[PDB]
């Protein structure tokens, strides 16, 4: 019957949902939970730039808030 | 990380296009009354992997190329070409965020006819030539509306990035104001990738390019081919129906994203079973002579139309 | 009598030149093909799961020609060579002289399943019903020299199916 | 000019300036097996399944036009229900070739769905072919004097159930093509015949009628019961390809009409000719009567003797008018047997037919002469 | 693990790669070709076996010899079986094709292809049902299954 | 409510081949898994099934015998294998097993 | 660095499944088998380069809304793509885009 078409269906929709599911999470992992940052424009990166000076460890994604000001 | 992240884009692409073979394979026969594969596996799900193995061990024919060397770079080329058209689709976040990734597509889209005229030439024949530049000039006539068609929608949106036109389509979907284009460019995508009702190459009685070519070679085509498929319809569904993106659940918009991008495969699939094939000089005349004089008008009513509303998208 | 196929006059007025604009535009008897289309997707399909099921056949079905006996045990064949002669292909060979016991019997009947058009005039001119075409359709080969039938292949082939053969003949020799 | 040998059973040798065919030149032969000349070492029986084997899509019709050669020569009348049969079975025989031309021709140009849903309808048409005579494609089932049997119980009700739903699968065929755009422009203004030129050029059949020439065997010189039973014949107007294919979608309309009528119109009898120098008699009463084991001894050996004469036979076979000229010196084998089949002079017609066309197009030109090189090589 | 273990299953996979995807080029020359047909309609499907309705010369695997072959046909038939990339078998379909048939004593018809090609599968009928044509190439199919190639290579 | 019915004979039929294990080895042998009314088996081991709800021609089948003449025929299951009383009926020539 | 990479990926994946591709049925042995310019086309080519020109000014349109010029701007760009239609008239009126010899 017409639903003996779905299995294929299924192998072929889950290949390609690991691409998209996989790089969120990839982003995540490596971005210490938050979502990678966007730097289009080159005000942008100047800011990414500055947050690698002031975390004291050269990450960007490594956010220092209030406890950091005396 | 990054060296892992490209292989979980590449592999299950091609995974996918293997599997798609089974599904086009088995929706085709239903729609012909009969089943399509069910013995090679449970409902054919091995089918594709029995395929793929007795072409890899099939002695290829390699023919007195006039070159022998345009021969392995077409090949090459294709396929090479069709996984890197994948690198800036946001899914929702692209594995390259590019600024201008609506333009990186067109860019390398449009470098996919190499790999068409150099089959041509390394098959020595005067007749597969002939196939080669009826394919060719099909190609580039129909990516003049691929471009204008691109334009007159990122005039709604306001730049070339790929993963504005989800914010673009946060209230509504762009199918709903740019119905028209979307109809044209639907047809667009289906004479660029050979298909039915627009192959010819494949379309025997009249012609193909790809003729001389046997075993993993083929394949190689034949993976490329339809990789283009999955990626053009994964392209339409970003451009014309905007998936929400919820930055708490990623996965609810691939979710949703790739169900669309489902069923918009899966309507190439239909409408090859319904239609007979255009003939070479009438699928010209419908480009010429249809779509452009369309095609234009509508670019300068899109042009106009966000100034005189007070529309006009922002450019960050 | 006679009827005009294509001799039909579109009319002009507005709102039928205005309906194939529609037509034309927006595709609507393209998408009156699709819907078509999607209606046999969800029609159960007339696939048979062969070799689990089979096509079916009738009484009269012409297959692997075999040689019967009587219920005694004794050949039908008395060598007349009738089938040899109506056959139109010429593939039947017949060689006969007295049996032991004095019988008209055959001592050669050989046919050359390759020259066979399998026609059915063999068992129709037979008087004493012992050449016939029996049920069975799957015995194809990998050799050529295989379907080359001699006596011996013949009447193996009618104690094979005589079970089959006989109930087929009582299903049909009323219309005979 | 680019010069092609397409080849491979047609070999097409086409010049071809640019886009457009110069001229197209068709190599045949690579079906001739001499059927002609074997014919001649055949009794007039067992010369008949060489009939089922040239026009092997239309295979009772071609029987037919033999038996009502050989009926002539003999100077001896089939029994009426015996006409009935071979009525019904024209009829169901025309539905089986026309939905291979419709459907074989719109799966050269691409439409591939089409044929799978009445091969279908063609698979059921093969059982009563072999309901009747055993073999699902070449019954040798009409033949001088009648047919070999009689139908058996419950074959005309199955008949009646298949035809009552045929008329909806003509429906669904003309969903697809009818209508739609691009069938009309691969059909509509391609080869064109004047209907002077069709007649010049040996034409018959739809490609006659396609041009608006009203003609059809089946009621300007009846056989059988033709002259009983009500139709239609379809007309075309513009001579091209989809008039064409207009004429034989509803040919198979008018054939599931005639149906009807032999269904309710059959009558009882016998089934083949009551006179047993010429039909084998019953095989009860061959294995009683002396008479009877001698007329079978001798017809199944010697066969029939046939007055000494000659005959031209036609017939509105599917793709046209099908036809031999028998030829008897009043022994049991046929002196001479020549065989006229439609698609000889149709073939010869495409050079005419694709002057100013694309290559594209002789795909379509082909199909629309409903071309089958059983009978054309023969 | 042995290597007449390894071999053994690695000719199971490349057999089970091969009998399981044919794709046939049919030769339709006669009435043959018709019943080749109902063999790809909805009734038997070939295609839910792997075999696919129509393949290219050069993509294909079995040839299906269906009709009847004629003295000015031969040669093309030669030529189009040389040009199959191997692996590559021939069916023989029908009395034409097996030793001529009805038109054997004909001058102008080779009296079986299996003169011009070699052939793998007899299929005898004048036409073979396409129930009887599917069944040889089941047939074949388990024929492919009994194929030892790697087998004898480590024997060599 | 027709959407349920549907899953329950999908489930009866798992059921209805002896479990789990006797479902798969008629989805891999025969690669369908309906259920039928027992016709009667053959001395080789063959069991005929009839359901005439099917349409005319899936409303009979065979699941052969694993073993014929000595031969594994698990996987190497053949059309010659149904013997001529019961090739008459499997082949709709007849209505009498 | 990362487009250099996936780049570097894809073109370097595509040559092995084509060298193996050439070389994995030639570990086995097989015995050795042994043994007009048209003008149309050629116009398709360029009317299609004219076009694809005219194409790359009017790729800038979207940045080219955000001035504050728009009367001067929508003057332009109208006038471009209005010269794009003039072009295309004059091919369908001149026979270009015909097929028939
Ligand atoms: C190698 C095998 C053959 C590859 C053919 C395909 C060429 C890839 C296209 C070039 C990359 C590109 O398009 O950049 C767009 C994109 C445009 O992105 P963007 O404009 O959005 O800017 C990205 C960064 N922001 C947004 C912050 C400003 O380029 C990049 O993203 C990064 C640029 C990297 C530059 C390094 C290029 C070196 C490789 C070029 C040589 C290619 C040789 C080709 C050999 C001949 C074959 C044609
Ligand atoms: C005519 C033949 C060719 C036509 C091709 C038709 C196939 C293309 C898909 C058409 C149907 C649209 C997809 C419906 C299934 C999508 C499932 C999904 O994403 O969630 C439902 C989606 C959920 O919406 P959403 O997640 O896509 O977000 C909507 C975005 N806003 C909020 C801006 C509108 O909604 C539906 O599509 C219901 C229908
Ligand atoms: C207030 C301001 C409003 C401004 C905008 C107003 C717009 C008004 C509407 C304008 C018309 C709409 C344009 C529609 C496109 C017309 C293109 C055209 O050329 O038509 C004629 C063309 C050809 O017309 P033709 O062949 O019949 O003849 C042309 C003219 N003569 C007769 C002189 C030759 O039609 C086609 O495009 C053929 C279609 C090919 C087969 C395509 C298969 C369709 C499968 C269904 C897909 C459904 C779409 C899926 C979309 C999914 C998207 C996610
Ligand atoms: C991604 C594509 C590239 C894949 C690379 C290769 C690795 C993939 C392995 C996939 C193996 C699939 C084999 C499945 C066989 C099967 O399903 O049963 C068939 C058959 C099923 O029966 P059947 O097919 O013979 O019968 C069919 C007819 N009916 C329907 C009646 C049953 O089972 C067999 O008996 C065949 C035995 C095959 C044994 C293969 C063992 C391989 C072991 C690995 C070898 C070393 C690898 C290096
Ligand atoms: C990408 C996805 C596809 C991946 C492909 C996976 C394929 C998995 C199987 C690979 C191993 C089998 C390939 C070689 C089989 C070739 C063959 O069938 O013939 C054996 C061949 C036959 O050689 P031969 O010695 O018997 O005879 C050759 C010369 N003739 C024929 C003329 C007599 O032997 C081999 O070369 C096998 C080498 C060992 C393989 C390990
Ligand atoms: C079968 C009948 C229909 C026919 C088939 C239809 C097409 C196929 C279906 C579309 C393709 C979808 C393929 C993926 C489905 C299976 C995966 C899934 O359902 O979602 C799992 C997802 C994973 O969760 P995760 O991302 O790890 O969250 C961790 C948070 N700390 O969990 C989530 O987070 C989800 C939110
Ligand atoms: C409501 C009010 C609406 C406005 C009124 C409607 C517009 C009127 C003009 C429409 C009719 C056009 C003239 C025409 O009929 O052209 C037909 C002709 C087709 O000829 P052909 O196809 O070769 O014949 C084949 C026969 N076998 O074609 C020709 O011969 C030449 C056709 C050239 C068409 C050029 C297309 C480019 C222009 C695209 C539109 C872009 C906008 C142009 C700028 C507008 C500025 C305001
Ligand atoms: C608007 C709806 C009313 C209408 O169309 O007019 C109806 C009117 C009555 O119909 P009728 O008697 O047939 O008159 C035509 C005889 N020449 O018919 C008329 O006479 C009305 C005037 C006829 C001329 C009107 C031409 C209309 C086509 C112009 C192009 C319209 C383009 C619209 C945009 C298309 C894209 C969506
Ligand atoms: C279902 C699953 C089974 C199916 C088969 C799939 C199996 C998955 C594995 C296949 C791919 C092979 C393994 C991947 C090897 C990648 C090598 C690597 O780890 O990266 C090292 C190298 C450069 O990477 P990196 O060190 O990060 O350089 C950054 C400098 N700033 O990397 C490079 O230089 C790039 C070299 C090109 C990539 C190699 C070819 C990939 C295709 C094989
Ligand atoms: C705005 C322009 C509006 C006019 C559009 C003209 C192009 C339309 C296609 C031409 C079809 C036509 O109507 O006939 C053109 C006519 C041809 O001559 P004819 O004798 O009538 O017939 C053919 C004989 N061989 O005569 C011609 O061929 C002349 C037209 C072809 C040349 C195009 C000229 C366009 C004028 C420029 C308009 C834009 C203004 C640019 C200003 C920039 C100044 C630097
Ligand atoms: C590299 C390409 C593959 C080479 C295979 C090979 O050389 O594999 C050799 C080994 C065993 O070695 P051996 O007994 O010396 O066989 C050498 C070959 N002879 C005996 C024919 C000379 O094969 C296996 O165990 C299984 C191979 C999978
Ligand atoms: S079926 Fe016909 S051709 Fe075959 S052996 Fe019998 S009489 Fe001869
Ligand atoms: S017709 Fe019958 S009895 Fe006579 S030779 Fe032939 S098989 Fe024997
Ligand atoms: S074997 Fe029979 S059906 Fe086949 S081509 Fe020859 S005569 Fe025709």
């Amino acid at each position: 019957m017409w639903f003996e078409v779905l299995p294929g269906i299924a192998v072929m929709g889950v290949c390609l949902f690991i691409p998209g599911m996989a790089t969120a999470r990839i982003h995540r992992f490596s971005n210490g939970g938050k979502e990678k940052r966007v730097a289009h424009y080159p005000y942008q990166w100047y800011l990414m730039e500055r947050d690698r000076r002031v975390s004291g460890v050269n990450r960007s994604y490594v956010s220092k808030g209030l406890e950091n000001i005396d | 990380m990054f060296m892992i992240n490209i292989l979980m884009l590449i592999i299950p692409i091609l995974l996918a296009v293997a599997f798609l073979t089974l599904v086009e394979r088995k929706v085709l026969g239903y729609m012909q009354l009969r089943k399509g594969p069910n013995v090679v596996g449970p409902y054919g799900l091995l089918q594709p992997i029995a395929d793929a193995i007795k072409l890899f061990i099939k002695e290829p024919l390699r023919p007195a190329t006039s070159s022998a060397s345009m021969f392995i770079l077409a090949p090459i080329m294709a396929l090479g070409l069709a996984l890197t058209m994948w690198i800036p689709l946001p899914m929702p976040y692209p594995l390259i965020n590019m600024n201008l990734g609506v333009l990186f597509m067109l860019a390398m889209s449009s470098l996919a006819v190499y790999s068409i005229l150099w089959s041509g030439w390394a098959s020595n024949s005067k007749y597969a030539l002939i196939g080669a530049l009826r394919a060719v000039a099909q190609t580039i006539s129909y990516e003049v509306t691929l471009a204008i068609i691109l334009l007159s929608v990122l005039l709604m949106s306001g730049s070339f990035t790929l993963s504005t036109l989800i914010t673009t389509q946060e209230q509504m979907w762009l199918i709903l104001p740019a119905w028209p284009l979307a109809m044209m460019w639907f047809i667009s995508t289906l004479a660029e990738t050979n298909r039915a009702p627009f192959d010819l190459t494949e379309g025997e009685s009249e012609l193909g390019f790809n003729v001389e070519y046997a075993a993993g070679p083929f394949a190689l085509f034949f993976m490329a081919e339809y990789a283009n498929i999955i990626m053009m319809n994964i392209f339409t569904a970003i451009l014309f129906l905007g998936t929400s993106h919820n930055p708490h659940m990623p996965e609810l918009y691939t979710i949703n994203f790739t169900i669309k991008s489902l069923l918009l495969t899966m309507s190439f699939l239909w409408i090859r079973a319904s239609y007979p094939r255009f003939r070479y000089d009438q699928l010209m005349h419908l480009l010429w002579k249809n779509f452009l004089p369309l095609t234009l008008a509508l670019c300068m009513w899109h042009v106009s139309l966000p100034i005189l509303t007070s529309g006009i998208p922002p450019q960050t | 009598t006679y009827k005009y196929v294509n001799l039909r006059e579109p009319s002009m007025d507005m709102k039928s030149v205005t309906d194939r604009a529609a037509q034309t535009l927006l595709w609507t008897e393209l998408i009156r093909g699709l819907g078509m289309t999607l209606s046999y997707l969800f029609r159960e399909p007339a696939t048979i799961n062969y070799p689990f099921e089979k096509g079916p056949l009738s009484p009269r079905f012409r297959g692997e020609h075999a040689l019967r006996r009587y219920p005694s045990g004794e050949e039908r064949c008395i060598a007349c060579k009738l089938c040899e002669a109506v056959c139109p292909a010429q593939a039947i060979t017949i060689e006969a002289e007295p049996r032991a016991d004095g019988s008209r019997r055959t001592t050669r009947y050989d046919i050359d399943m390759t020259k066979c058009i399998y026609c059915g005039f063999c068992q129709e001119a037979c008087p004493v019903d012992a050449i016939v075409e029996g049920p069975n359709f799957e015995f194809s080969t990998e050799t050529h020299e295989e379907l080359l039938y001699n006596k011996e292949k013949l009447l193996n082939n009618g104690d094979k199916w005589e079970a089959e053969i006989a109930a087929n003949i009582q299903a049909d020799y009323l219309y005979r | 000019n680019l010069t092609l040998n397409f080849g491979p059973v047609l070999r097409l040798v086409m010049e071809l300036s640019g886009e457009m065919v110069r001229k197209c030149d068709p190599h045949i032969g690579l079906l001739h097996r001499g059927t002609e000349k074997l014919i001649e070492y055949k009794t007039y029986l067992q010369a008949l399944p060489y009939f089922d084997r040239l026009d092997y899509v239309s295979m009772m019709c071609n029987e037919q036009a033999y038996s009502l050669a050989v009926e002539k020569l003999l100077n001896i009348r089939p029994p009426p229900r015996a006409q009935w049969i071979r009525v019904l079975f024209g009829e169901i025989t025309r539905l089986l070739n026309h939905i291979m031309a419709v459907t074989t021709h719109a799966l050269d140009i691409g439409a591939m769905t089409p044929f799978f849903w009445m091969f279908e309808e063609r698979e059921k048409m093969f059982e009563f072919y072999e309901r009747v005579s055993g073999a699902r494609m070449h019954a040798a089932y009409v033949r001088p004097g009648g047919v070999h049997q009689d139908l058996p119980l419950g074959l005309m009700d199955d008949i009646y159930e298949f035809s009552k739903n045929f008329s909806l699968r003509i429906d669904e065929l003309e969903e697809m093509l009818t209508n739609n755009r691009i069938w009309r422009n691969r059909t509509v203004d391609i080869g064109i015949v004047t209907a002077e030129d069709a007649l010049n050029y040996g034409f018959s059949g739809v490609m006659l009628r396609g041009s608006g020439i009203q003609w059809d065997l089946r009621k300007t010189q009846p056989y059988d019961v033709y002259d009983q039973v009500e139709f239609d014949v379809p007309i075309g107007s513009r001579g091209d390809c989809y008039d064409r294919y207009l004429c034989r979608v509803e040919e198979m309309r008018q054939s599931i009409r005639i149906i009807s009528q032999c269904l309710n119109k059959m009558p009882p009898g016998e089934i083949k000719v009551d006179d047993a120098k010429v039909s084998p008699p019953k095989r009860a009463e061959m294995k009683t009567s002396m008479e009877s084991l001698i007329h079978h001894f001798k017809l199944y050996t010697e066969g029939y003797q046939v007055p000494p004469g000659a005959t031209y036979t036609a017939i509105e076979a599917p793709k046209g008018e099908f036809g031999v000229y028998l030829v008897s010196d009043g022994s049991s084998r046929p002196y001479r047997c020549k065989i006229k089949a439609p698609g000889f002079a149709h073939l010869a017609g495409l050079d005419k037919m694709s002057k100013g066309h694309m290559l594209a197009d002789v795909v379509a030109i082909i199909g629309t002469q409903d071309i089958v090189f059983g009978e054309v090589d023969r | 693990s042995r290597g007449e273990y390894v071999v053994a299953k690695l000719d199971d996979l490349i057999n089970w790669a091969r009998r399981s995807s044919l794709w046939p080029m049919t030769f339709g020359l006669a009435c043959c070709a018709v019943e080749m047909m109902h063999m790809a309609a909805p009734r038997y499907d070939m295609d839910r076996f792997g075999v696919v309705f129509r393949a290219s010369p050069r993509q294909s695997d079995v040839m299906i010899v269906a009709g009847t072959l004629t003295n000015k046909m031969a040669p093309a038939l030669r030529k189009v079986y040389d040009q199959m990339p191997e692996p590559r078998y021939v069916v023989s379909m029908g009395s034409c094709a097996n030793g001529g048939g009805y038109y054997h004593y004909s001058y102008s018809v080779v009296r079986g292809c299996d003169r011009i090609v070699p052939v793998d599968i007899y299929v005898p009928g004048c036409p073979p049902t396409a129930e009887a044509l599917l069944y040889g190439i089941l047939q074949l199919q388990k024929k492919i299954k009994r194929e030892k190639r790697l087998r004898i290579w480590y024997r060599r | 409510m027709e959407l349920l019915q549907v899953l329950k004979r999908g489930l009866q039929q798992v059921s209805g081949h002896g479990g789990l294990r006797g479902y798969l080895r008629v989805l891999f042998r025969a690669n369908d898994v309906r259920v039928g009314t027992l016709v009667g088996e053959d001395k080789y081991g063959n069991k005929y099934y009839e359901d005439n709800k099917q349409f005319f021609g899936r409303h009979r089948w065979v699941i052969y015998t694993t073993e014929m003449n000595g031969k594994n025929t698990f996987w190497d299951v053949d059309g010659s294998m149904v013997p001529p009383e019961w090739h008459r009926w499997l082949h709709c020539m007849t209505d009498d097993p | 660095m990362n487009l250099m990479l996936a780049l570097l990926t894809n073109f370097t994946l595509a040559t092995l499944l084509v060298i193996i591709a050439f070389w994995l049925p030639q570990l086995n042995v097989y015995s050795e088998k042994t043994s007009p310019f048209s003008m149309k086309f050629f116009l398709v080519a360029i009317t299609f380069l004219l076009f694809d020109l005219e194409i790359a000014l009017l790729l800038p349109l979207p940045w080219a809304s955000q001035t504050a010029n728009l009367n001067t701007m929508l003057t332009m760009a109208l006038f471009l793509i209005i010269l794009l239609a003039v072009s295309l008239a004059y091919e369908w009126t001149q026979k270009g885009l015909e097929w028939t010899e």
